[PDB]
């Protein structure tokens, strides 16, 4: 199975067969913790508050961690943010002042399904994930697809899973499908969350 | 007899054996353990361990291990090492949040409704020495919601969104013997539908097996309240309610039904195995803004002493963070009219 | 006249609609939303229903397991109470987050819109969010009748003031 | 910060914890004999208008203790000399408020009891009750040749002002 | 490569839910009963057979007006009266309609706030939930 | 504060720190300053050459060309005299007021200074009056542009003379709440009947002034007993101020109704917030 | 830029400064107080602000600029109406305003304040700008900076309170900010009571004014005290003034000599202590302390630049005090690096300029005046389309 580790320091799609792992297969992505914390900061800010990169971003860290997820289906996860306020959460920061949160929740972490909003170039995880597992043997597929382990402090948001099991049977509709929607009902694929 | 355990809702309650202690989920991500000392309540254990908001909780009497469904999709088994509980992981293999459980009545095995449209049914192998489960999955076309085995530990009554009351069968031979026949039928092999409600209304918030199993009742989101005879060809039988949805149910006699729900308050009904016809026996709570014993929607209620044969102490909780206690005499004598059973 | 009828009937309904509980979601691995907004599970959504009091007055009440969407179509018979119910209600969903129950933008058709999730049920007498809900809407036709009077008494009093000194 | 002494030699005497600081005056006491031009208790009339206004005091030497004791005493002065009309009067109530017996450290009364070392024995008790008036008295009368306005009967305004200030808010009464 | 997602796998996702669908009153012996002064007997006429089943809008959308037209042609002291003469069944049905009435506000949205006040008193809070939970309505 | 003033603050208020500072004796001191004044006017108080005791005061308006063809340089120099200079560049008419050479009573000059917007207009409405107090009528009508949009018809006839307005409401909503105002207007002769009669007319003039959605015609009506010289200098710091008038107004009822939504709210606030336990 | 100019309006505490931009000083500077009667017709009118307001007869004067409880939205709307139609007499709907905002000023006021001034007054533009910043952009004036930027600390000083501010990259380090109990306010009251101790015949009410007026005629910040009374008390001539007012009531002329407040009045500011039971620490130390608790990294670039702005900076030599004890500290402090081991010298430079009284609203002048003011602007359109929550951001710009 392929172990999509990702913590404060990078996010990883390794690969392994039977024995152990090959390496010719294993690829990285420029986004993992310190690159979802900042681009929430920077998300904080154009709702109303300025935290300094350099002196706040321990406290956006909790912030984070605390109230950030990931959105299953973005476009939705969008009209909960701007015509409701079920989304808004408060939280009191250290020296007592009370903020709010809300779509910057699960924006900030959307970063990993589209890097390019952090400025950076790749296909993210998702769309990464899917290419590591077809550039293998079609004959080894089926159990990496049946066995995605995730591990890493920054793969516990919310709703990862169920993206990623969304956005793989998009992917396969229609870069393996080719659209042919009749056959999707054949692709299993388990994400497992570990605890 | 009502009493405020906090302002937040309850979310499910378990007693133990002697009803010497209470556990409750205080909508927080942990169950909180009462003790009673005189007439004075006083938590006496914390249980940490569950990531997510408790849906479930159910005490083995005999055992005396607890059982524990999270949001977390976890559950957990409390043993009592000597002074204080230890949690045991039991992966139910589910990715959507646990509903609610139940240990069977042999304390071998219990059950776990879930999101992921699947009950579970765990027991421990101390061959490898851990828990292991199988799924009931079809016909369970969504949310599982309640839970109640049959007398003998191996049918199990299930109440689901798809709006569908159904008794299955969660025979596992690992570790009980073949089951014996039952008016449900003959046939119990593992995760078969013995039986089905036929209506597409309303939610099974709550389902409920009899003192002998023969019978099994159930509420629904429609204001109905249901009763299916398996000595009947399991005719059902259903009265149309003229108030707010009920959420929890339970028998106080073979032909008594107690429900309680979002009108805050407890009410009777009455199965005349006769004419195979469920009857309203009146409100049994009888005289913020309200007249009702709790304030806001009672969801759960269990029987305290007197088994579901003949009741006599029953209990009921809800969201309004508060824990009731009912006296099915003291009831009696407060209403002439009140006609039980 | 035909207003105790009308609100009478709004009550009813807001009553019947206004039973729910907590419900993690089917959909998504550890996620719990308003299932009338997404909409992603028709088996736990309510039938819609419509109470109206003339052609031109209505509410809209869509239920669903955790949580409901009432929709206010308010009364309106000239362009200045028009603009005075628009500017009110808008006034309004600008502090939808210290008006929790309240809906940042209306429902297509509608001039204000509520959302009562199961997390708001849980913290307040649900009677009562019946209440005054139906205190609003008796509210609302109020004030926007003041702010037309108000209007009014200042456009007569700027024009004698200016008219009286020449 | 609040004006401290300066007069801490690596060798000066100490009765209890206080430096027995060398002094020029002809009143009996067991106050040393200054060569120097200027003593601790002219340092003390120096700096009293600037310490005066000040509530906190560090000690860094036991000579800090002394110029503590006279400054408290210096307001002492002019609490008296502010109700008086003439130099010549005044030089003989500095005598008598000089010569009053004003708490000690270790007595009830003496604020400050936590920081000054109370006389461990009669011997002491008597020494320090010498060092103490003869400071009184010289501190005393130096303090007339400055109070009042070269023009006697007048009480300059510029001293009789913080006649109502407590330094550290402590007072000798 | 933004396009992928333009597609929503979730629809033929094989865990879904879905109903087990699948024929209205005979207006003559309603406008007979109608047109006779017997109005108790027309509501009692509409009501039976409702279109639950019919897949159908248009059919749906007949029985609905059959019965709009019985509650309108109502007196006030009248209503009340033939609202009683119904069992849970046929009040449960009624309130259905009603609430099917009330979205063709035409000079009868009046009317009606007076029969679902009586249907309110006979059939309870309850007829109004169970018009809120069918998953089969006219 | 209900009529808009006329005399602008800032004129007399820096002449006369000035002119304080000059009687005291003190050196004088360097003075730059822009600002402006409603219906695009700019004005500028400077030093010329840098003479720190010499204090220009010009004023600049986009339509003065129109007001100059209608007897503008003629009053503004009866009223200014000396005063009055060759206007500055950028500013069609200029002030000047040497420190060293003040009135006895400056308190007229100041006075007359902070009028100066006003005084450019004066002119036009003065003209016409005039042709009434006389008969002649036929004269065409005067037709100042004094906003980019924005357009004012004076015209005199034998026993009345007529000031019209062309103003926009910007806003779609501002539309209505002026017309309400309107509607008290043109009933004041209800409350003042020997007052001018009003007229007004939406999206279209009673040549080719604009037709729109958000644009009106208030025709004031004027009569001898406004226009004759008795009356006369009230009469136009009153007319001129209108157009302004009217604006200022709408706005500060929206900020009423502002105000009552806040309380309404907060009342709603309540309410809601006591279903809590 | 068109042909008119921004509205630039810096409300204060006790005082806002109003104008039009490019101008080097505020063409208003009134208290920012409003006084009304207490609403049926038009009494919502019926009111005043500034001086006009200060005692009026029959009406009620409000201050609803405090550091210190909730603001009032329907008062300061008003407020507004007269800064625009009566003093500034600015066409709204022709202006870009530039209004100020106090540190830590919640996102939700901003939405206000433009749901007020698009709404109520039709502003085509509007920016939010902040205070400690534009006195930032103030000191590029001084001709002790030939090098811009918006990193620093500012210690602005008004009346009501003091704050210590730090700023990097035009940004306010708000988890850092520190206040302090001394301001103009209570400078004042210390000399008034110096003056009560010493002086006879001062009238019990003009008691206040007296000393409000030795405070701005002959106070200032001396080295040393021992030094500064002795001077005094030397050649007493050189140094006591003299101070003469009319009792207001017997309408008699009465003298003083004004003495030692000169000097110690100020004083306050560096020894708290003096005239306050529970704050007592220097404001070089709190200064001290605010860069401290700073990112390292940012430190010197806050000690080599701190910049004065408000009223109580003026007292001739506070900067000049301020940065001798502020090297004091923290030189003190890396010698001790060295009897435990030898750093690099740290940088301390305290910042005058002529601007400083009105620091904020010069930078908001001379800002608004730059066309890149017209850009990161929000405008009419923008609030029509994507309405108030815009108004949350404001970029920086100027560096
Ligand atoms: C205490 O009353 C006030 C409340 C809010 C503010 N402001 C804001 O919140 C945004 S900028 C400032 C302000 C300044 C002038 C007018 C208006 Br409206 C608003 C304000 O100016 C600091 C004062």
């Amino acid at each position: 199975g392929v172990v999509v580790d990702s913590g404060d320091g990078v996010t990883h799609i390794c690969p392994v067969y039977e024995g152990f792992s090959l390496p010719h297969l294993t690829r990285r992505l420029d986004i993992a913790g310190r690159d979802i914390t900042r681009y929430l900061i920077k998300l904080l800010l154009l709702r109303g508050y300025a935290f300094n990169h350099s002196a706040d971003f321990e406290t956006v860290r909790m912030i984070k961690e605390k109230l950030c997820y990931v959105g299953y289906n973005i476009e939705q996860e969008q009209k909960l943010a701007l015509e409701t306020t079920v989304l808004v959460e408060s939280y009191t920061l250290p020296d007592g002042r009370i903020i709010k949160v809300g779509g910057e929740r699960f924006e900030a972490p959307e970063a990993l399904f589209q890097p390019h909003l952090i400025n950076v170039e790749g296909v993210g995880v998702a769309e990464l994930l899917f290419n590591t597992i077809q550039a293998a043997d079609i004959d080894t597929r089926s159990e990496f697809y049946k066995h995605i382990v995730l591990s890493g402090g920054s793969t516990m948001y919310p709703g990862l899973p169920s993206r990623l099991e969304r956005e793989l049977k998009q992917l396969y509709l229609e870069r393996v499908l080719k659209g042919d929607v009749e056959k999707l009902s054949k692709f299993k694929i388990r994400i497992e969350d570990p605890p | 007899a009502y009493h405020s355990f906090l302002v937040e809702p309850i979310s499910c309650h378990a007693w133990n054996k002697d009803r010497t202690q209470i556990a409750i989920c205080p909508n927080n991500h942990e169950v909180h353990i009462y003790e009673k000392s005189g007439n004075k309540w006083v938590q006496v254990h914390e249980l940490k361990e569950h990531n997510g908001q408790v849906t479930g909780i159910d005490w083995a009497p005999d055992s005396n291990r607890i059982v524990t469904c999270g949001t977390d999709r976890n559950a957990y088994v409390w043993t009592l090492k000597g002074r204080t509980w230890k949690p045991t992981l039991v992966i139910l293999r589910i990715n959507r949040a646990a509903r609610c459980v139940r240990w069977a009545p042999n304390e071998k095995k219990f059950a776990v409704g879930s999101g992921s449209r699947v009950i579970s049914i765990c027991y421990f192998e101390q061959e490898n020495d851990w828990w292991v489960c199988k799924h009931i999955k079809k016909p369970i076309r969504s949310t599982v919601l309640s839970l109640d085995w049959h007398p003998n530990s191996v049918l199990l009554a299930a109440g689901s969104c798809d709006f569908k009351c159904r008794i299955f069968s969660a025979y596992i031979k690992e570790v009980e013997e073949r089951p014996a026949p039952t008016p449900w039928g003959s046939k119990m092999p593992f995760g078969e539908l013995m039986f089905e409600s036929s209506s597409s209304c309303g939610w099974v918030h709550g389902v409920c097996f009899s003192a002998n199993g023969s019978r099994v009742a159930w509420v629904s989101h429609d204001s109905t309240v249901c009763l299916a005879d398996a000595d009947k060809k399991m005719a059902v039988a259903t009265l149309a309610s003229e108030t707010l949805p009920l959420l929890a149910v339970t028998f106080i006699t073979e032909s008594s039904l107690v429900a309680a729900g979002h009108d805050c308050f407890p009410v009777l009904f009455t199965y005349d195995s006769a004419a195979g016809k469920l009857s309203f026996g009146g409100r049994l709570d009888v005289p913020a803004g309200l007249d009702s014993l709790h304030k806001n929607s009672v969801s759960q209620i269990s029987v305290l002493s007197g088994g579901k044969a003949k009741c006599s102490q029953f209990c009921t909780t809800g969201m309004d963070g508060g824990m009731s206690i009912w006296d099915v005499r003291s009831l009696e004598s407060a209403l002439k009219d009140l006609k039980i059973v | 006249a035909t207003l105790r009828p009308y609100l009478s009937a709004v009550r009813a309904t807001l009553q019947a609609a206004l039973c729910l509980e907590n419900f993690s979601s089917q959909v998504v691995e550890r996620h719990n939303k308003p299932e009338v907004e997404v909409r992603s599970s028709k088996e736990l959504l309510l039938q819609p229903v419509t109470i109206s009091r003339n052609e031109k007055e209505k509410v809209l009440i869509e239920g669903s397991i955790n949580s409901v969407r009432v929709s206010i179509a308010v009364k309106q018979a000239d362009e200045i109470e028009k603009i005075l119910c628009h500017k009110f209600m808008r006034f309004m969903m600008m502090r939808a987050e210290n008006f929790f129950i309240l809906r940042r933008k209306p429902v297509e058709g509608y001039d204000i819109s509520f959302l009562i999730t199961n997390f708001h049920t849980e913290q307040m007498y649900k009677h009562k969010l019946v209440d005054f809900v139906i205190h609003f809407m008796e509210e609302i036709d109020k004030e926007i009748s003041e702010m037309k009077l108000s209007v009014n008494a200042r456009a007569r009093i700027v024009a004698e003031e200016f008219l009286k000194n020449f | 910060p609040a004006y401290h002494s300066s007069l801490m030699d690596p060798d000066t005497k100490l009765i209890g914890n206080m430096a027995l600081l060398p002094i020029r005056s002809q009143f009996k006491g067991p106050a040393p004999r200054e060569t120097k031009d200027t003593d601790i208790v002219d340092e003390a009339i120096y700096y009293f208008k600037a310490n005066v206004f000040f509530k906190n005091y560090e000690i860094k030497n036991e000579a800090d203790r002394t110029l503590i004791y006279i400054t408290l005493y210096i307001s002492e002065c002019l609490k008296k000399l502010q109700k008086c009309n003439s130099k010549s009067q005044g030089e003989k109530e500095m005598y008598t408020l000089g010569i009053t017996n004003f708490p000690i450290p270790g007595e009830p009364g003496f604020p400050l009891n936590a920081i000054y070392a109370k006389p461990a024995n009669k011997q002491e008790d008597e020494v320090m009750r010498a060092y103490l008036q003869q400071l009184r008295q010289e501190t005393g009368l130096r303090l007339c040749e400055k109070v009042f306005d070269p023009q006697n009967d007048k009480p300059s305004k510029w001293w009789t002002c913080f006649v109502k200030r407590q330094f550290m808010n402590k007072s000798l009464s | 490569s933004a396009r992928f997602r333009k597609v929503d796998v979730g629809e033929y996702d094989e865990n879904k839910f879905v109903d087990e669908e699948d024929a209205g009153p005979d207006e003559g012996e309603v406008d007979s009963c109608l047109r006779q002064g017997n109005m108790t007997a027309a509501l009692q006429a509409a009501l039976k057979n409702p279109p639950i089943n019919t897949k159908s809008q248009a059919v749906k959308d007949r029985a609905g007006s059959i019965v709009l037209k019985v509650l309108i042609s109502f007196k006030a002291n009248d209503i009340e009266k033939a609202v009683q003469s119904l069992d849970k069944n046929g009040v449960d049905l009624l309130m259905k309609y009603i609430y099917k009435g009330f979205e063709s506000p035409s000079d009868s949205s009046a009317v009606l706030l007076q029969w679902h006040e009586k249907a309110l008193a006979a059939g309870g809070v309850g007829s109004i939930v169970r018009v809120l939970t069918a998953r089969k309505t006219v | 504060m209900i009529l808009l003033e006329v005399n602008n603050r800032i004129i007399e208020e820096t002449l006369a720190l000035k002119f304080e500072n000059a009687a005291a004796g003190n050196k004088p001191e360097a003075v730059e300053v822009t600002f402006a004044d409603f219906d695009g006017v700019l004005y500028h108080i400077s030093n010329p050459n840098g003479d720190k005791t010499k204090v220009m005061v010009s004023i600049s308006l986009k339509f003065y060309k129109e007001l100059q063809a209608h007897g503008a340089d003629e009053l503004l120099k009866r009223v200014y005299g000396s005063y009055l200079v060759n206007p500055e560049s950028g500013y069609n008419v200029s002030l000047l007021y040497d420190l060293e050479n003040l009135p006895a009573s400056k308190d007229s000059i100041v006075h007359q200074a902070g009028m100066l917007k006003r005084n450019c207009f004066a002119s036009v409405f003065e003209k016409y009056f005039q042709f009434q107090e006389e008969g002649k009528e036929g004269e065409n009508r005067a037709v100042i542009h004094y906003r980019d949009d924005e357009t004012m018809y004076v015209e005199s006839k034998k026993d009345r003379v007529t000031v019209v307005f062309s103003t926009v409401f910007k806003d779609d909503d501002d539309v209505v709440i002026g017309k309400v105002f309107m509607q008290e207007f043109k009933e004041g002769r209800r409350a003042s009947h020997t007052a001018p009669q009003v007229l007004f007319s939406h999206r279209e003039p009673p040549t080719d002034a604009a037709v729109g959605d958000n644009i009106g015609y208030i025709t004031f009506v004027l009569f001898p007993r406004h226009t004759n010289a008795s009356a006369r200098d009230n009469t136009i710091n009153l007319i001129h101020t209108f157009r302004d008038y009217l604006h200022y107004h709408i706005k500060c009822s929206k900020a009423y109704i502002h105000t009552r939504m806040r309380a309404k709210t907060s009342d709603f606030l309540k309410v809601l917030n006591r279903a809590r336990p | 830029a068109g042909r008119l100019p921004a509205c630039v309006v810096d409300c204060g505490t006790g005082y806002t400064k109003l104008g039009y931009a490019g101008n080097t000083e505020p063409q208003f500077i009134i208290p920012s107080c409003i006084a009304i009667k207490e609403m049926k017709g038009v009494d919502d009118l019926d009111f005043f602000i500034g001086d006009e307001a200060i005692e009026k007869p029959t009406y009620a004067t409000k201050w609803p600029i405090r550091h210190g409880i909730v603001e009032d939205w329907d008062l300061m709307e008003r407020f507004m109406e007269q800064v625009i139609f009566k003093y500034l007499r600015a066409e709204p709907e022709d202006h870009y305003f530039l209004l100020t905002e106090p540190p830590l000023n919640t996102p939700e006021n901003r939405e206000y304040t433009a749901e007020i001034m698009f709404e109520s007054f039709n502003v085509p533009g509007l920016y939010i700008a902040v205070q400690a910043v534009l006195a930032l952009a103030a000191s590029w004036t001084s001709r002790q900076v030939g090098e811009r930027t918006l990193t620093g600390t500012v210690i602005d000083s008004g009346d009501g309170v003091t704050h210590v501010i730090p700023v990097a990259e035009g940004y306010v380090i708000g988890s850092c900010i520190k206040h302090i109990p001394i301001a103009g306010r209570d400078i004042t009251y210390f000399i008034q009571q110096l003056l009560r101790d010493r002086e006879v015949g001062i009238p019990p009410e003009q008691s206040l004014e007296t000393a409000k007026a030795v405070k701005e005629r002959y106070s200032y910040v001396c080295p040393d005290l021992v030094k500064e009374f002795n001077k005094y008390d030397t050649d007493g001539s050189k140094w006591i003034k003299q101070y003469t007012g009319i009792n207001a009531i017997s309408k008699k002329e009465f003298s003083i000599d004004v003495g030692y407040e000169r000097f110690l009045g100020p004083e306050i500011f560096f020894h708290p202590e003096f005239a306050n039971p529970d704050f007592t620490q220097p404001i070089s130390e709190v200064v001290d302390e605010v860069i401290q608790n700073c990112p390292i990294d940012v430190r010197r670039p806050l000690y080599k630049n701190i910049v004065l702005s408000g009223g109580s900076t003026m007292f001739r030599d506070f900067g000049r005090r301020l940065q001798r004890d502020l090297k004091r500290t923290v030189d003190a402090r890396l010698k001790l690096s060295e009897e435990l081991s030898k750093p690099k010298p740290i940088d301390v430079q305290v910042i005058t300029h002529h601007m400083q009284r009105y620091a904020v609203w010069f930078g908001g002048s001379m800002l608004a005046s730059t066309p890149e003011f017209y850009q990161v602007c929000h405008t009419k359109k923008d609030y029509e389309e994507i309405g108030p929550s815009i108004c949350r951001h404001n970029p920086v710009f100027g560096v």
